[PDB]
């Protein structure tokens, strides 16, 4: 599950080996590799890995499906992208080896679908966007609520807006509050250790009985 | 007289110059009477030198038991702190200067080594400890005149030390200061190789009454400049470099006190308190100006 | 040893604008020339009063002093942590075999 | 002739010799050519001459009214006192507007636009900032247009007039506040001669203690 | 200076200087500029078609009395 070096090799597909029936079906070869990547990557080097993929280009050209899948994925047609995503749900299941990580994959998939589109905006409107992702308004916002559980933007929603506003502005005052929290626990520890010097140097302990 | 010490008795001065008390005791020179030419271009040519190390000839003399620095300063050069006997190459300066300095009655002769480690001192490093030791077996009376430019920038005091190094054969007796100083990686090892081979001179300063009146009158219109510093903007980045350096020094104090450079934790606490004091006093002066001129309400 | 350069320059110009003050006072007093360019500048001055009320620098100086003060807070750290390390030393000295 | 902040430099001995030799109606012509002198709209040592003293309270007593207006009054005074003073040109009427407005910015850090719109009878933005930019264009005004505060940013003011006399009280209030900030800062000075002089003594003695701790 | 070498400009300005047999040409530069206003960093010290390291000893290149320390140097100083 350290799929970083996994895709590091997946990109490394060298057709000129040209034969091993136990190796992988080139359908599975490309889908396997590139989707380990599509989990692992950050977009830039991977587009490099993808748009500027040369050694994999046959492996590239194997599945036109997954090819334009990840293409317009990074181009963000999330609707049909996710569509064929959880359509090959069943067939990755049909992979013995795609089955064991379907949850992992689809998890990080819709995660990074978020990560992809959400980053530029400032206030997450949902209406047309939900029309895209094809998640019900509640299911949409609860996806979002999930997102709240971990998300990166100091963001809030008028539900009646049916729309987020994303992360806030200041980090300075943030530093301020962490600073004061710092200082308070500092003084706390400090008295603690004063009293600790007392208890030690005052011989203090607890017997066993 | 206040001018009694400005009197350069070339007779008396060059007499004690040829006196060779150091060959009888290499600890004879305890004092270092200085005229502020050392401070003058030592300071502003270590600072104007950026970070470029320098070298050369100091004006001066000797009086009683005293080396005397009439001059010390910097070059627009480099290489010092790593040069094989750097300082020599700038002596051409008063290869000429002092000569026709005698043409104005500056009948002085060459006495020492001007220099500066812009940003990190004025001294002689490992290769310059070859310099320092070799030359004090070459050139005694010789001194490691030591003041740090950026230390004197963020410090507010001139840590001057005339370091007659203990020549080979002569160990530090009772009085060897050996000013331990945080050295870069280049020369810290060789300082540990030679940290206890020098002592300091009791560096006093001599002047005229006109000198004091001039400095007071300097202040008497510089105070306007005093309330126009804006130096928290100046080296806040310097404070940041100290940020990194200090977290690093706490890393290294960690690594030292782990199992078993002496007590880097205590030294680090010391230097941290120091540099924080530095930034805080900068903020002091700046808040001073601020609250003053901004609490002027109509 | 710093602020006395402040003190010196301020006292120098203080003598300057105080001689100013003195021959000024004489202007309104008597037997010393009546000019309209004397105080007038003083009016300019009293409208030169505390520059930047602005709240701009107000926030700015919250910034400055908070920076230096949290610096000093960390240094409450530096001081008492050095003290703490020496305490743990001597705790490993007599309570323990350091 | 002489040169610092003032109107057209001819004016000093110009109107000296004029009031000296031009009087009554010649004095009126004197005054008419006095009228355009911006930085000296007030003639304290120029009304020093009895020729201007008869300029004043003579036929041109209304003009001494106007002169004191320059010294004391404002253009909005004329907006009320439309008949008291002598005639003025639209240029010079705007000049008295600039009187009161430079006095205002002299008062505030930045005077509001509506302030001079109303007191100086200024109707709209266009003419408003026209006379504004011409005032600043005189270079009396530093700073810039304080639009957001609806003010005029002010960094420097050249002296408008000679502004007959709070002069004594002016300079002595100056002495007052100068000494007041001085004494605030000097109490600070000796608190400093306390504290980190106290810091010298305290740490010196504490270090004496620490040194004597050994043996 | 025990070693009395020559620092020579491009036009042939050979200057007599007292240095040591381990005296740094790093400080020999300092010497040439403290003596002649021509600063040393365009006093590019080249030894036999190949540069002398600015951070070296003169005697590192078997430099001696009549030896040459190349400037190429400047004209305004001189
Ligand atoms: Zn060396």
């Amino acid at each position: 599950r350290k799929y970083k070096q996994a895709a590091k090799c997946l990109l490394l597909a060298s057709f000129d080996h040209c034969d091993f029936p136990e190796l992988l079906s080139p359908s599975n070869v490309a889908i396997y590799g590139g989707l380990c990547a599509l989990a692992t990557f950050d977009r830039q080097e991977l587009q490099r890995n993808v748009i500027s993929s040369s050694s994999f280009k046959l492996f590239l050209e194997l599945e036109p499906q997954v090819r334009d899948i990840i293409f317009k994925f990074y181009e963000s047609k999330y609707a049909s992208c996710l569509k064929m995503l959880d359509e090959m749900k069943d067939n990755l299941l049909l992979d013995m080896y795609l089955a064991p990580h379907v949850r992992t994959l689809y998890t990080q998939i819709r995660n990074r679908a978020l990560i992809q589109y959400f980053s530029p905006y400032v206030s997450a409107d949902m209406h047309r966007m939900a029309a895209a992702f094809n998640t019900t308004v509640a299911a949409l916002e609860d996806e979002l609520t999930q997102l709240i559980l971990e998300g990166l933007i100091s963001a809030r929603v008028d539900s009646h807006s049916k729309i987020l506003y994303a992360r806030d502005v200041d980090q300075r005052s943030t530093t301020f509050e962490k600073s004061l929290l710092m200082g308070k626990e500092f003084q706390r520890r400090a008295k603690a250790m004063m009293l600790r010097a007392a208890v030690l140097r005052n011989q203090i302990h607890v017997k066993s009985p | 007289s206040i001018d009694e010490i400005y009197k350069y008795d070339k007779k008396q001065q060059q007499e004690i110059l040829a006196a060779k008390p150091w060959t009888k005791d290499h600890h004879y020179f305890k004092y270092c009477k200085i005229s502020a030419l050392a401070l003058l271009k030592m300071v502003m040519h270590a600072r104007s030198g950026g970070n470029l190390e320098v070298m050369g000839l100091m004006l001066g003399k000797v009086d009683g038991e005293t080396m005397i620095i009439m001059d010390s300063f910097a070059l627009p050069v480099e290489g010092t702190e790593t040069r094989v006997n750097a300082q020599a190459a700038a002596y051409e300066y008063m290869a000429a200067y002092i000569e026709n300095a005698k043409q104005v009655g500056r009948l002085e002769n060459a006495i020492g080594w001007y220099h500066s480690h812009p940003g990190y001192g004025c001294w002689l490093s490992g290769i310059d400890v070859s310099t320092q030791m070799l030359n004090q077996q070459f050139q005694e009376p010789f001194v490691a005149v030591v003041i740090d430019p950026t230390r004197t920038i963020s410090a507010g005091k001139v840590n001057l030390g005339a370091f007659r190094t203990y020549p080979k054969g002569y160990k530090p007796p009772d009085e060897g200061p050996s000013e331990y100083q945080t050295i870069p990686l280049n020369k810290i090892e060789d300082f540990g190789v030679h940290c206890k081979q020098y002592y300091a001179l009791e560096v006093s300063y001599f002047k005229s009454s006109l000198d004091r009146k001039l400095l007071e009158l300097l202040w008497n219109k510089y105070w306007v400049n005093t309330l126009s510093s804006s130096s928290l903007l100046t080296n806040a980045d310097y404070t940041t470099g100290q940020v990194f350096d200090l977290s690093e020094k706490l890393e290294q104090s960690e690594a030292q006190l782990g199992r078993g450079s002496e007590d880097k934790l205590a030294k680090a606490t010391r230097d941290s308190c120091k540099t924080t004091i530095e930034a805080i006093h900068g903020l002091m002066s700046q808040v001073i100006k601020d609250k003053l001129f901004n609490q002027i309400n109509i | 040893e710093h602020l006395i350069a402040q003190h010196s320059a301020i006292k120098m110009l203080h003598s300057r604008v105080k001689l100013i003050l003195e021959y000024v006072k004489a202007s309104e007093a008597g037997e010393v020339p009546f000019n309209h360019e004397i105080l007038r500048e003083a009016y300019a001055l009293c409208h030169c009063l505390p520059v930047l009320s602005t709240d701009k620098f107000k926030t700015d100086f919250y910034d400055q002093c908070n920076d230096v003060g949290l610096m000093a807070y960390l240094g409450t750290i530096t001081k008492t942590c050095n003290t703490m390390n020496q305490f743990v030393n001597k705790f490993n000295v007599l309570y323990d075999r350091q | 002739m002489a040169g610092e902040q003032k109107p057209s430099s001819n004016l000093l001995e110009q109107f000296i010799l004029l009031a000296k030799g031009t009087s009554g109606s010649a004095l009126t012509a004197l005054i008419s050519q006095v009228l355009e002198a911006p930085g000296v709209y007030v003639f304290g040592e120029l009304l020093e001459l009895a020729n201007v003293q008869e300029l004043a309270e003579g036929a041109n007593a209304a003009y001494l009214q106007l002169l004191n207006l320059f010294a004391y009054g404002t253009y909005p005074d004329y907006i009320a006192n439309k008949e008291s003073l002598p005639e003025l040109s639209t240029a010079q009427q705007n000049k008295l507007k600039h009187l009161t407005i430079v006095s205002l910015a002299s008062r505030m850090k930045c005077i509001p636009y509506s302030v001079l719109l109303k007191d100086l009878e200024m109707r709209n933005l266009r003419e408003l900032e026209d006379l504004i930019i011409e005032a600043v264009y005189t270079d009396i005004i530093q700073g810039k247009l304080d639009q957001r505060n609806q003010l005029l940013e002010v960094d420097f003011c050249i002296g408008r007039d000679i502004r007959k006399k709070d002069l004594s009280a002016i300079a002595r209030t100056l002495q007052e506040w100068c000494v007041g900030c001085e004494v605030v800062l000097s109490g600070i000075e000796e608190q400093v001669s306390r504290a980190n002089q106290h810091k010298e003594q305290q740490l010196g003695l504490k270090q004496q203690i620490e040194s004597e701790v050994a043996n | 200076g025990s070693m009395l070498i020559k620092v020579k400009t491009l036009t042939g300005k050979e200057i007599e200087i007292d240095i040591e047999p381990t005296d740094k040409v790093e400080r020999i530069k300092e010497r040439v500029e403290e003596k002649e206003g021509i600063p040393p960093q365009q006093q590019r010290l080249i030894y036999s078609g190949k540069q002398m390291n600015d951070e070296k000893t003169a005697a590192d290149y078997k430099i001696m009395g009549g030896s040459v320390l190349h400037l190429v140097l400047a004209l305004r100083g001189g």
